[PDB]
């Protein structure tokens, strides 16, 4: 008849007026995927800010959600496709580990070249630099025997480091950063960028770095509407 | 079924040479990028090397570059790894892995604890 | 070890024996005795409806047994119950976790299940006594993500998980009644038989298994594919089933001959299958792909006889109604379409 | 005898550019804005230009107003209304681009595509208000020395200065928005391609807008004697017109991909 | 070592238990599938176009 149909239309209109309020909140939020190498220092970064843990924070009246997979297996070729609409993948790399550095490199290469993660940008945090400085000044722990091109590598001219550090620490850090940036500049399809950084447990500037990098990501996303 | 049978292992003096082979069955060998991984005693799985579909793109880890050489015969569906001037820290169980999807440039979980498209591996022992 | 060595040798011997029995039971190809029938010609469907209202990509979708009400689950955190005839939204459940990957409808129409990356299958009651739609239960106990939930009745539910195990739960009590182990990879999809005594499951180890619900053991194993299996569906009579994998190939396996009957593939297809389904008669096999299209296959002649090309992103879910009148399709572009 | 050559080629180029630009989009908020812009320009062209074309064969520079007795009133009304409409549409597009590149987060939530269709309705409303203000005899329309067009009369009224200052404010705002977007593009090119080609397109757009719209405003603050006698008030409007002609070209045809691939091949 | 013995036990017993299955020939099962597809070809609205009057999605 008509009574049930008008009741259904009332219910649909109420549902839609609620879905509008929900859509206005879904657009003001930016979801981030915290995907560390595991026992690599992501715990400190989430301390600074079931099956999946979530951390909400706010910077300059902008809301961010950061997700970290908890009770999952070490295979991630199926549940990572869920995170292709996430605005940024925060990739933590324990730079003091060197073979976990090659494992992190292979993980980054698989994420960068994936078919569904091909439009998602990566904010790369090269953490744990204090132990790296300790090991490179001590000379007991080598990067040469695990990366044979450490020698022959001349520190680039740009990106002057902080003066409180031994130039060998700078050489090692920029070697690792270039190791990641070679993969990142592997050419091809993707429409995505890598924003590498140098962090530690002492820093408190990480949320603002993520804020500015997501700002640049959103700017480059808007800039694509002015093309074809 | 997807079967990967490795052979060629054994015990060799330091500085010797070997050639491990991997025979594949149950899938189009030419559509998949192949990997050689290894597990050392008391340690986890480690990625050693890999080769692409045609064979033009080849990669090794840091500690084997210049010594090992990987190759694949698509006509006989075989994956070869020639190891030269082995060192005592090369003793490990070597596995021939295939990464899960064809025509892709990413191989996600070849180094996972439980991965279906691996082999049983051959023991390569270096001693005198 | 030598014990391990002889165990592996015995396993290989039994494997060879099973392969010999299979090859003994294979006399004529399905494509050899079917070449006498006439082809289905050309099947060309039209987009009758288009349901809008989801914000993010849609992972799951399930028709109701009344062939009218539909459920869809999207990654914005929404479980929307639609009226498919008049396009009106009947319900909109907000979820506790935004990463829902599966959804199911009760055959009675009274409950709706949904699960995801939170390792829980939540049961919502749609017929609350003069109230709203509220969660009835939260079945927890899996160790990996939850890939599929399916109702047996208002009190039993079978689930697939990312920890390589399937489970059978009693909704009233809330504890796992049965646990089906044996897979070596993440279980991606499960399918109930017309009668609810058996069900098949596909995993990331390129194999499918047949489980008996009451006993809880694995009857048969099928290993025709060469990559991850994403979709599975029973034949309308329950004596065969179809799977789709990442090697860009669908396959129709038999339950009585215990081996694969037909292979649906084409060289121009280099994308994986995300969902498969059968029509009411079982003559059509619909398959959604990663190249944004859906293909209709002649399940007996193995030749493609139609295309459903209306989606802009990856076709994630695909379901034929229980009376065979319409086909719902949900994609990652946040739109469900009805075809007929 | 005064040849129609200047009007013929200009009208032809305008209509053909509008049609070529409309074809390639007839199949985001920027899409809605560009389609409304080209629609407005083409509609204004079809509703205005045939009228000035008409008084060329129906008179040998003798009957300026041959068709009717109040036709130039219609011409002046259409002219003012369509100029306000095109200028306001360009202002809306520049403001959209400015918020998109300058304040991304704020633009991320508040501005949605659905509210994009409403820009045309409110622009037409305010344009009808500010262009029908004189039609109630608050101003005056008069035919100009070439005889082929009618427009606001100099002196005895304060309407021409108001029109000129409104268009000047819109022009200054458009230029400020374009320069801010250029600054932001340079900054995001220095923090890091496509930024350079976006810069090329936006720079040529800013130059062709600032050169083809200021002549009218400067020639609208001068004496009626030196204006009509020196015959500059005609080019003052012809430049605004060729601005309306150029806009769809650089908004739809010379998209940054096209310019990028051209500079790559060359 | 001993952790693999248990799973090898599991696999070998599963193979022993699923090796004893009566497998009919492909001919009879394929003929059954053909008979089912032919007996229900009359009730498949997707296989044949239904009149636009009784189609609920007209
Ligand atoms: C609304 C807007 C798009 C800005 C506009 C404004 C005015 C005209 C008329 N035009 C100018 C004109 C002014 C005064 C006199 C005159 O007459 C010329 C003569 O004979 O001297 C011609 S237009 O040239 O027709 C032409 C150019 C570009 C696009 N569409 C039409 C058209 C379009």
């Amino acid at each position: 008849q008509r009574n049930e149909e008008k009741a259904q239309r009332e219910a649909n209109k109420k549902i839609e007026k609620q879905l509008q309020k929900d859509k206005q909140v879904y657009r003001a939020t930016h979801r981030l995927l915290l995907l560390g190498a595991g026992e690599s220092g992501k715990n400190t970064i989430v301390k600074q800010m079931s099956g999946i843990f979530e951390t909400k924070f706010q910077v300059d009246k902008v809301n961010f959600h950061m997700f970290d997979v908890g009770a999952q297996r070490d295979e991630r070729r199926k549940w990572i496709q869920c995170f292709n609409d996430v605005t940024a993948i925060i990739f933590v790399v324990a730079s003091s580990s060197y073979n976990r550095l090659q494992a992190a490199l292979k993980l980054f290469d698989s994420i960068w070249n994936n078919k569904w993660l091909r439009d998602t940008s990566v904010i790369l945090f090269l953490n744990k630099q204090d132990l790296l400085a300790e090991k490179v000044l001590a000379g007991k722990s080598k990067i040469e025997d695990y990366f044979p091109e450490f020698a022959r590598y001349t520190t680039p001219e740009d990106a002057t480091p902080e003066p409180g550090e031994d130039p060998r620490v700078t050489r090692a850090k920029y070697f690792i950063r270039d190791e990641f940036l070679r993969i990142s500049t592997a050419s091809g399809d993707g429409r995505h960028y890598c924003y590498p950084h140098f962090t530690c447990a002492v820093d408190t500037e990480n949320i603002r770095r993520v804020f500015n990098d997501c700002r640049d990501i959103i700017q480059r996303m808007h800039l694509r509407q002015y093309e074809l | 079924q997807v079967q990967l049978q490795e052979s060629g292992g054994g015990l060799v003096q330091p500085g010797g040479s070997l050639r491990l082979s991997c025979a594949a069955s149950g899938f189009t060998f030419s559509n998949y990028k192949m990997n050689w991984v290894r597990q050392a005693p008391g340690k986890g799985l480690e990625w050693v090397s890999d080769i692409s579909q045609s064979g033009a793109s080849i990669s090794y880890t840091g500690s084997v570059k210049g010594r090992f050489t990987i190759s694949r015969d698509n006509a006989k569906n075989t994956l070869y790894l020639q190891m030269n001037s082995l060192k005592p820290e090369d003793t490990a169980v070597y596995y021939c892995a295939r990464c899960p999807a064809p025509f892709t440039r990413d191989c996600f979980d070849v180094t996972s604890t439980t991965y279906a498209y691996r082999g049983q591996g051959t023991q390569v022992t270096v001693s005198s | 070890q030598s014990e391990l060595d002889q165990l592996r040798q015995e396993a290989e011997q039994l494997k060879n024996q099973i392969r010999d029995a299979r090859k003994a039971c294979a006399d004529a190809t399905l494509s050899q005795i079917t070449n006498n029938i006439d082809p289905v010609g050309r099947i060309q469907m039209r987009t009758r409806r288009t349901l809008r209202g989801h914000l993010a990509k849609i992972y799951a979708m399930h028709w109701g047994t009344d062939s009218r009400l539909l459920v869809s689950a999207s990654q914005d955190g929404k479980l929307i119950i639609w009226d498919s005839y008049t396009t009106n939204k009947v319900h909109a459940i907000p979820l506790r976790s935004s990463w829902v990957m599966t959804c199911a409808y009760a055959p009675s129409g009274n409950y709706v299940a949904c699960g995801g990356l939170d390792n829980i299958c939540s049961i919502y009651n749609l017929k609350t006594r003069e109230g709203n739609v509220r969660v009835s239960r939260e079945l927890a106990g899996h160790t990996g993500y939850l890939s599929c939930c399916r109702f047996l009745d208002d009190n039993q539910i079978v689930t697939s998980s990312g920890d390589t195990t399937c489970a059978l739960w009693d909704i009233e009590t809330g504890q796992q009644t049965t646990t089906f182990t044996g897979h070596t990879g993440d279980v991606m999809s499960l399918s109930l038989a017309p009668d609810t005594r058996l069900f098949v499951s596909g995993a990331c180890d390129a194999s499918a298994k047949l489980w008996d619900v009451r006993e809880g053991m694995c009857r048969q194993t099928f290993t025709g594919h060469e990559s991850d299996i994403n979709a599975i569906c029973f034949f309308p009579n329950g004596n065969a089933f179809a799977t789709g994998s990442d090697d860009a190939t669908c396959r129709l396996f038999d339950l009585r001959a215990d081996q694969e009957l037909m292979t649906y593939s084409h060289d121009n297809i280099i994308c994986g299958i995300t969902s498969v389904s059968f029509s009411k008669s079982g003559r059509l096999l619909l398959a959604g792909y990663d190249d944004f299209n859906c293909n209709v296959w002649d399940a007996l002649k193995a030749d493609r006889a139609g295309v459903l090309a209306g989606h802009d992103n990856r076709v994630s879910c695909l379901g034929v109604t229980d009376d065979g009148m319409a086909v719902a399709t949900g994609s990652w572009d946040s739109f469900l379409k009805i075809w007929n | 005898g005064e040849s129609p050559a200047i009007s013929s080629v200009m009208f032809s180029a305008g209509v053909l550019g509008n049609l070529i630009a409309l074809a390639l989009l007839a199949r985001s908020l920027f899409h809605v804005l560009v389609t409304e812009l080209v629609f407005t320009d083409l509609l204004g062209t079809c509703l205005i230009s045939p009228v000035v074309l008409a008084s060329y064969a129906r008179n040998q520079t003798l009957v300026a107003l041959a068709p009717e007795s109040r036709a130039c009133t219609y011409f002046a009304f259409a002219m003012t209304f369509f100029s306000l409409a095109t200028m306001l549409m360009l202002f809306a597009m520049a403001l959209e681009r400015y918020l998109s590149i300058g304040h991304p987060y704020f633009y991320q939530r508040r501005v949605s595509r659905s509210g994009g269709l409403a820009v045309l309705p409110v622009i037409y409303a305010v344009s009808l208000l500010f262009c029908s203000l004189p039609l109630l005899d608050y101003g005056q329309y008069v035919q100009y020395c070439p005889g082929t067009w009618c427009f606001i009369r100099h002196g005895r009224t304060a309407y021409l200065q108001l029109y000129a200052t409104l268009l000047l404010l819109l022009i200054v705002s458009v230029l400020a928005c374009n320069f801010s977007v250029i600054l932001n593009l340079i900054r995001m090119h220095r923090r890091s391609a496509e930024e350079t080609d976006h810069l090329i397109l936006l720079a040529i757009m800013t130059i062709t807008f600032a050169v083809c719209s200021l002549p009218f405003t400067i020639f609208a603050y001068m004496n009626e004697t030196s204006s009509r006698k020196e015959k500059w008030d005609l080019q003052a409007l012809r430049f605004l017109s060729i601005n309306s002609i150029i806009d769809p070209w650089v908004f739809a045809i010379l998209r940054p991909p096209v310019l990028r691939l051209m500079r790559s091949v060359l | 070592n001993t952790a693999s013995i248990a799973q090898a036990r599991k696999l070998v017993e599963q193979l022993k238990m699923e090796a004893n299955i009566d497998r009919i020939k492909v001919s009879k099962a394929a003929a059954d599938l053909m008979a089912y597809c032919e007996a229900h070809a009359k009730e498949d609205p997707l296989l044949t176009p239904v009149p636009a009057s009784e189609n609920p999605f007209r």
